[PDB]
């Protein structure tokens, strides 16, 4: 995350980080349920093998309870393509079942129309996850969450240099030094209804981080609901 | 009527399904008995910062 708050006690309780080999964060995902996993398509390509922990704000301090867990099975996009971003989302279904606890919660799924109506509407929107504080930068072992503002979609494809397909929106700044980066990507976008969050997007790409004229890319959950409910019934 | 005035006064879903307007929460919610408030039937319901 670029310049954004931290995430207190219990309040980023759907965030999950997807750890590698070295036990190293390299992309985030989010609490769809017990045994359901929400990420980016993408983020599956950069780990051999992989993990997910959950409950975790201190990438050093041991606090209560950070549990890891086993991937049983992966499921990537049939579309996705690789060098247009794509199709950006994925699913995985954990082995053993995810205990809630502090720190430990899963974030709720919208309908389409009410959600791209209501939701989609809002002024801001929650983004966050454990990566570089600011570009060129070192990721960041406490876990951050920024109140990024919905973009006008003809004002977000115009700041562009790739195509904005229909699976896509901007969400950021112009250039107020705020927005997501490298190792929250899959990570969890949230907005919030009434002291009740909903899942509204995926941490997709951008171009840099946090640079003028530009916005950070996140992938349009409303528009995989239907996909995300079959796979959550194993497919 | 009207899911736009505010959101029909639901605390989540909204939606005109005929000609008036009918509320319905997330799968862990059980629509209360007023038609719109939303109550979780779990320990950790979604949505909800854990406290
Ligand atoms: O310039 C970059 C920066 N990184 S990054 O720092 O780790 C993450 C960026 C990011 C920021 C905010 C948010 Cl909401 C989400 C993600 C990614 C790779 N590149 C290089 C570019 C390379 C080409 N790209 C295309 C996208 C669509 N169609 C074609 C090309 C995107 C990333
Ligand atoms: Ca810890």
């Amino acid at each position: 995350i670029v310049g954004g708050q931290e995430c207190k006690d219990g309040e980023c309780p759907w965030q999950a980080l997807l750890i590698n080999e070295e036990n190293e964060g390299f992309c985030g995902g989010t609490i769809l349920s017990e045994f359901y996993i929400l990420t980016a398509a993408h983020c599956l390509y950069q780990a051999k093998r992989f993990k997910v922990r959950v409950g975790d704000r201190n990438t050093e301090q041991e606090e209560g309870g950070e549990a890891v867990h086993e991937v049983e099975v992966v499921i990537k996009h049939n579309r996705f393509t690789k060098e247009t971003y794509d199709f950006d989302i994925a699913v995985l279904r954990l082995k053993t079942p995810i205990t809630f606890r502090m720190n430990v919660a899963p974030a709720c799924l919208p309908e389409r129309d009410w959600a791209e109506s209501t939701l989609m509407t809002q002024k801001t929107g929650i983004v966050s996850g454990f990566g570089r504080t600011h570009e060129k930068g070192r990721q960041s072992t406490r876990l951050k969450m920024l109140e990024v503002p919905y973009v006008d979609r003809n004002s977000c494809k115009l700041s562009s240099s790739f195509i904005i397909t229909q699976n896509m929106f901007c969400a950021g700044y112009d250039t107020k030094q705020e927005d997501a980066c490298q190792g929250d990507s899959g990570g969890p976008h949230v907005t919030r209804f009434k002291d009740t969050y909903f899942v509204t997007g995926i941490v997709s790409w951008g171009e840099g981080c946090a640079r003028k004229g530009k916005y950070g890319i996140y992938t349009k959950v409303t528009a995989f609901l239907k996909w995300i409910d079959r796979s959550m019934k194993t497919r | 009527k009207l899911c736009s005035l505010d959101n029909g006064d639901c605390d989540q879903f909204c939606h005109e399904e005929q000609n008036s307007v009918v509320c319905s929460c997330a799968r862990g919610y059980t629509l209360a008995d007023n038609g719109k408030a939303c109550i979780p039937t779990g320990p950790y319901p979604c949505g909800k910062q854990t406290l």
